[PDB]
C-alpha cells in the first residue's frame, strides 16, 4: 500500500 | 497494704517497659525481612537480565561459525 | 504544661495541617508573622493557648508542631505561602520521591530514610515542654505516606515516648476523590498496624464531608480547600478544650475516659453543627436546643454510619460560643424525649458536656457562615464499625484476586502481612458486635 | 521528578519528534529552547521533560538513536532539530533490513554500548529520575530490536525506576513488509517481562481512523502521526501539568496494572476530528476513538484513566463518569471497586478548546495479540523467512518460547475477564 | 448535666 512525515 | 502499693507501681512499670520492649521488636523484626525480601526480589530481577547477557553471546558466538564456513 | 504536639504526615495531612492552624491563629489572635499584641507574657507563658503554641524572645507564637512528606511539593507550598514566617524551617520537612500511594514505600522503602530526621525534629519540639500530653497525628488512610509513613511513626513514637497519649485525625477515603484504586488496601494496613499504638482516632470520612459542603454550603464540586475549611473547624471543636479554659470547659482528656470502653474501641463519632451558608444563616439566628438537635441528624455525621441501627456507649457535648448551661439541659431533656437512643446496657445515659465561651471564627473568604454558637458531638456508636465493612469488603474483592498485590511484594512486604491486617479488621468488627450484645 | 525519553528507529523518531513539537508548543517553548508562554502553569513542571542549561534554555531531555541516520538528520532538519542537546543524537551506519536479530544481538549490540554512556550523562543530572519513556515501532528492526535490547541493558542499571513504552504494533494495511509478525512477536516477548507500562499504538486503527472517520484519501504518514502526537501529549499531561491524579509514572503504573504482565495499554481520544462533555465522554468509550483495533465492549475493563483537558464544568464530567460506568457496568470488573479514574487539565491542547484522553487497561486488548499471533504462526508453521535470524546466530527455539510465551499473556487476559466476585 | 462555686 502506498502511504510519507 | 504498702507492700501491694509497690507491687502495683512496679507492676505498671514492667507493663508500659514491656509494651515498649515488644514494640521495639517487632519493628526491628519486620523492618528487616522487609529488606530482605526487598534485595530478594531486585536479586532475581539482575539475575534474569545477565542471563539475557550470555544468551544474548551466544547468539553472537553462534554466527560468528556461520559466517566462516 | 500539657503541650500537645501535632504531627502532619503527607498531603492531605499537611494541608487539613495548613487550615487548622490558619483557624488557629485567627481563635487566638495570632497574626501569620507569630506575633500576638495579646500576650503581655513576653517569651513566655502559662496561658492555654500555650499548649498548641510556644514563644520565642522576639514575640513570636510558634506552632508546636512538625510538617512531614516524602516529596516537597505540598510543604513546598507551605515553605512560600501566608503563613510562611509562622514556622521555623527545621518544622517543614519533605523528601524527593513520595510513597507512590504504597503503603510498603511510605513504612519502609522511602520512609526508612526519613524517620530518624522526623523524630530527631520531633524530640526537639519534645524538649520544649515542661508537661507533654501527647501528640495529634493528622493523616489519610489511602496515602502511601498518610497510611504507610504514619504506622512507622507511631510504632516509634510508641518506643521513644511510651504511653503519652497519641491521637489520630484518620481521614477515610471516599471515591468522589479518590486518588488510587488501592486505597483499601492501605487503609486495612495502616489501621491494624497503628491500632494498638493509637489511644483514639477520629475518622473523617471524605464522602461524609463531600456530602455536607454539597448539601449545606451549596458547593457545586468541592475542592480539597472546601473540605478541610469544614474539617479545621471540627478539629478546632475537639481541641477546644485544650487550648481554651473557662469555668465550664471540660478536658478532652475527660470525654477520652467517656469515649473509650476498651482500648481498640477507640474510634469516636463525629457530628458537627450548625454547618450553614451566610444567605441562610442571614436574619435566622440558631439557638442552643437547635444546634443540640442536629448532632443527631445522619446528615451531619462526619463518618457515614448509621447510629439509629447501632448502640450508643457514649454521649459527649463540645459547646463553644454562645452557650449557657440552663439551655444545653433544657435541650438534652428534649432529645432524650424526642428520640429514643438506645445505649447499651452496661453504660449510662447521662451526657458529658462542655462549653468554651470563646466563639467560632471563621477563614475570610470561607463558605461558612460565622455563628454565635457551635456544637460538636462525639459519640461512640456501634455503627462506626459500618466504616470498617465497607472497606474490609472493598480490600476483600481485590485481595481474592490478588490484584495489586504485587506492588507491594515487590517492596519488601508478604501476602502474610496482608491477611494478618485482615484478620486484625475482622476481629474489630467483631469486637464492635460484642459491645452491642445485652448482658445475662 | 524527572523523565529521560529515548526514541529508537525511523517509526520511534518520527513519533518521538513529533511529540516534542506538541508539548513544546502547549509548554511555549520555541525551536531554539526560550519560553514565550503566558501561563505559569507552563513552567511549573517543566523539569519533567527539560533540562535548563545555561542562558535559560530548555532542552528535551531526549536521546535519539537508529542504525541507519537517514530519519535523524530529517529531525535535526526538521522544525525543531536544534531544541535537541546534539550529543543526544547517537546513529549507526550498518543498520538493520528490518531484522530483529540485527538490532537486538548483532548491529545494535555495537552501538548499545554508546547509547547508554548518553542515557547515564542525563540520569546523573536528574535531581529525582522518576524513569524512562521510549517511542518505537514493533515490526521494524531498529526501533524493535534495539529498542528491546535497550530496555533490558537500562533495567539491569535502573531497576527500581520506572520503565514506560510507547509500542508501535504493525498492521498489513501500512506496511507490505513481510517479516513484521516476526518483530512483533519478538518485542513483545521482552515487554511483557521487562516493561512497566506500554501505550499500544496499534497502526490499523491509526489507519482505520483517518481513512473511515478522517476520510482521508489517501493517508500519509505524517496523517497517523497527528493523532499519534495527540495522544501522546494526552496521555502525559497528568505528568506535565500540576494535577493530583497519575502525576508521576509510578503513581500510574500503581493504579493501572493490577498484574505485572497485563500492562499493554489501550489509549483513546476525543474528538477525533482533526462539542459537550456528555459527548467527550462517549466518544473516549467508544471503539471508534480507540487507538488500539479493539471493541472494548468485547472484554471487560480492569482499570481506566481519564483525563479531560479544557475549560469545562467538573460537575458535569464528574456526573457523566459516573453515568457511563453505571450504564457500561457489566463492563468493568466487579473485584476492582473503583477502577476509572478522571483528571481534568484547565490548558487546552494546542486548536482545541476541550478534548478528553483515555487509557485502559482493557481484556479486549488480547484481540490485538490474536491478530499478531495469527500472522504469526501462518509464517512460523512453515518456518518462513527465518534465514534472516537464524543467519545472525538466533535459534528456531527463541521463536517457539516467544510464541508460547505470547500465548499466556492472552490466556491470562482471559482468566481475569471471566473471573467472578463470590 | 451542665452542673461551677
Ligand atoms: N480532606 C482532604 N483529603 C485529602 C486531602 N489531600 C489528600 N486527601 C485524601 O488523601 C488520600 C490520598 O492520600 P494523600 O495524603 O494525598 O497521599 P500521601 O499521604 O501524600 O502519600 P503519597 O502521596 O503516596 O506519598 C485520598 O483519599 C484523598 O482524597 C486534603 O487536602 N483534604
Ligand atoms: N505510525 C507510524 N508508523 C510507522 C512510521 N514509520 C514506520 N512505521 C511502522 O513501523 C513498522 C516498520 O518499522 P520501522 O520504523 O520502519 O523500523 P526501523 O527502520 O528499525 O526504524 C511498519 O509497520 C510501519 O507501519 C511512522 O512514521 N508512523
Ligand atoms: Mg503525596
Ligand atoms: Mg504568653
Amino acid at each position: 500500500v502506498v502511504x510519507x512525515f | 497494704k504498702r507492700e501491694h502499693e509497690r507491687e502495683v507501681i512496679q507492676k505498671a512499670i514492667e507493663e508500659n517497659n514491656n509494651f515498649i520492649k515488644m514494640a521495639k521488636e517487632k519493628l526491628a523484626q519486620k523492618m528487616e525481612s522487609n529488606k530482605e525480601n526487598r534485595e530478594a526480589h531486585l536479586a532475581a530481577m539482575l539475575e534474569r537480565l545477565q542471563e539475557k547477557d550470555k544468551h544474548a553471546e551466544e547468539v553472537r558466538k553462534n554466527k560468528e561459525l556461520k559466517e566462516e564456513a | 504544661m500539657r503541650e500537645c504536639i501535632s504531627i502532619h504526615v503527607g498531603q492531605a495531612g499537611v494541608q487539613i495541617g495548613n487550615a487548622c492552624w490558619e483557624l488557629y491563629c485567627l481563635e487566638h489572635g495570632i497574626q501569620p508573622d507569630g506575633q500576638m499584641p495579646s500576650d503581655k507574657t513576653i517569651g513566655g507563658g502559662d496561658d492555654s493557648f500555650n499548649t498548641f503554641f510556644s514563644e520565642t524572645g522576639a514575640g513570636k507564637h510558634v506552632p508546636r508542631a512538625v510538617f512531614v512528606d516524602l516529596e516537597p511539593t505540598v510543604i513546598d507550598e507551605v515553605r512560600t505561602g501566608t503563613y510562611r514566617q509562622l514556622f521555623h524551617p527545621e518544622q517543614l520537612i519533605t523528601g524527593k520521591e513520595d510513597a507512590a500511594n504504597n503503603y510498603a514505600r511510605g513504612h519502609y522503602t522511602i520512609g526508612k530514610e526519613i524517620i530518624d530526621l522526623v523524630l530527631d525534629r520531633i524530640r526537639k519540639l519534645a524538649d520544649q515542654c515542661t508537661g507533654l500530653q501527647g501528640f495529634l497525628v493528622f493523616h489519610s488512610f489511602g496515602g502511601g505516606t498518610g497510611s504507610g509513613f504514619t504506622s512507622l511513626l507511631m510504632e516509634r513514637l510508641s518506643v521513644d515516648y511510651g504511653k503519652k497519649s497519641k491521637l489520630e485525625f484518620s481521614i477515610y477515603p471516599a471515591p468522589q476523590v479518590s486518588t488510587a484504586v488501592v486505597e483499601p488496601y492501605n487503609s486495612i494496613l495502616t489501621t491494624h498496624t497503628t491500632l494498638e499504638h493509637s489511644d483514639c482516632a477520629f475518622m473523617v470520612d471524605n464522602e461524609a464531608i463531600y456530602d455536607i459542603c454539597r448539601r449545606n454550603l451549596d458547593i457545586e464540586r468541592p475542592t480539597y480547600t472546601n473540605l478541610n475549611r469544614l474539617i479545621s473547624q471540627i478539629v478546632s471543636s475537639i481541641t477546644a478544650s485544650l487550648r481554651f479554659d473557662g469555668a465550664l470547659n471540660v478536658d478532652l482528656t475527660e470525654f477520652q475516659t467517656n469515649l473509650v470502653p476498651y482500648p481498640r474501641i477507640h474510634f469516636p463519632l463525629a457530628t458537627y453543627a450548625p454547618v450553614i451558608s451566610a444567605e441562610k444563616a442571614y436574619h435566622e439566628q440558631l439557638s442552643v436546643a437547635e444546634i443540640t438537635n442536629a448532632c443527631f441528624e445522619p446528615a451531619n455525621q462526619m463518618v457515614k454510619c448509621d447510629p439509629r441501627h447501632g448502640k450508643y456507649m457514649a454521649c459527649c457535648l463540645l459547646y463553644r460560643g454562645d452557650v449557657v448551661p440552663k439551655d444545653v439541659n433544657a435541650a438534652i431533656a428534649t432529645i432524650k424525649t424526642k428520640r429514643s437512643i438506645q445505649f447499651v446496657d452496661w453504660c449510662p445515659t447521662g451526657f458529658k458536656v462542655g462549653i468554651n465561651y470563646q466563639p467560632p471564627t471563621v477563614v475570610p473568604g470561607g463558605d461558612l457562615a460565622k455563628v454565635q454558637r457551635a456544637v460538636c458531638m462525639l459519640s461512640n456508636t456501634t455503627a462506626i464499625a459500618e466504616a470498617w465493612a465497607r472497606l474490609d469488603h472493598k480490600f476483600d474483592l481485590m485481595y481474592a484476586k490478588r490484584a495489586f498485590v504485587h506492588w507491594y511484594v515487590g517492596e519488601g512486604m508478604e501476602e502474610g502481612e496482608f491477611s494478618e491486617a485482615r484478620e486484625d479488621m475482622a476481629a474489630l468488627e467483631k469486637d464492635y458486635e460484642e459491645v452491642g450484645v445485652d448482658s445475662v | 521528578r524527572e523523565i529521560v525519553h529515548i526514541q529508537a528507529g525511523q517509526c520511534g523518531n518520527q513519533i518521538g519528534a513529533k511529540f516534542w513539537e506538541v508539548i513544546s508548543d502547549e509548554h511555549g517553548i520555541d525551536p531554539t529552547g526560550s519560553y514565550h508562554g503566558d501561563s505559569d502553569l507552563q513552567l511549573e513542571r517543566i523539569n519533567v521533560y527539560y533540562n535548563e542549561a545555561t542562558g535559560n534554555k530548555y532542552v528535551p531531555r531526549a536521546i535519539l538513536v537508529d542504525l541507519e541516520p537517514g530519519t535523524m538528520d530529517s529531525v535535526r532538519s526538521g522544525p525543531f532539530g536544534q531544541i535537541f542537546r546534539p550529543d543526544n543524537f547517537v546513529f549507526g551506519q550498518s543498520g538493520a533490513g528490518n531484522n530483529w536479530a540485527k538490532g537486538h544481538y548483532t548491529e545494535g549490540a555495537e552501538l548499545v554500548d554508546s547509547v547508554l554512556d548518553v542515557v547515564r550523562k542525563e540520569s546523573e543530572s536528574c535531581d529525582c529520575l522518576q524513569g524512562f519513556q521510549l517511542t518505537h515501532s514493533l515490526g521494524g528492526g531498529t526501533g524493535s530490536g534495539m529498542g528491546t535490547l535497550l530496555i533490558s541493558k537500562i533495567r539491569e542499571e535502573y531497576p527500581d525506576r520506572i520503565m514506560n513504552t510507547f509500542s508501535v504494533m504493525p498492521s498489513p494495511k501500512v506496511s507490505d513488509t513481510v517479516v513484521e509478525p516476526y518483530n512483533a512477536t519478538l518485542s513483545v516477548h521482552q515487554l511483557v517481562e521487562n516493561t512497566d507500562e506500554t501505550y499500544c499504538i496499534d497502526n490499523e486503527a491509526l489507519y482505520d481512523i483517518c481513512f473511515r472517520t478522517l476520510k482521508l484519501t489517501t493517508p500519509t504518514y505524517g496523517d497517523l502521526n497527528h493523532l499519534v502526537s495527540a495522544t501522546m501529549s494526552g496521555v502525559t499531561t497528568c505528568l506535565r501539568f500540576p494535577g493530583q491524579l497519575n502525576a508521576d509514572l509510578r503513581k500510574l503504573a500503581v493504579n493501572m496494572v493490577p498484574f505485572p504482565r497485563l500492562h499493554f495499554f489501550m489509549p483513546g481520544f476525543a474528538p477525533l476530528t482533526s462539542l459537550t462533555v456528555p459527548e467527550l465522554t462517549q466518544q473516549m468509550f467508544d471503539s471508534k476513538n480507540m487507538m488500539a483495533a479493539c471493541d472494548p465492549r468485547h472484554g471487560r475493563y480492569l482499570t481506566v484513566a481519564a483525563i479531560f483537558r479544557g475549560r469545562m464544568s467538573m460537575k458535569e464530567v464528574d456526573e457523566q463518569m459516573l453515568n457511563v460506568q453505571n450504564k457500561n457496568s457489566s463492563y468493568f470488573v466487579e473485584w476492582i471497586p473503583n477502577n476509572v479514574k478522571t483528571a481534568v487539565c484547565d490548558i487546552p491542547p494546542r486548536g482545541l478548546k476541550m478534548s478528553a484522553t483515555f487509557i485502559g487497561n482493557s481484556t479486549a486488548i488480547q484481540e490485538l495479540f490474536k491478530r499478531i499471533s495469527e500472522q504469526f504462526t501462518a509464517m512460523f508453521r512453515r518456518k518462513a523467512f527465518l534465514h534472516w535470524y537464524t543467519g545472525e546466530g538466533m535459534d528456531e527455539m527463541e521463536f517457539t518460547e516467544a510464541e508460547s510465551n505470547m500465548n499466556d499473556l492472552v490466556s491470562e487476559y482471559q482468566q481475569y475477564q471471566d473471573a467472578t466476585a463470590d
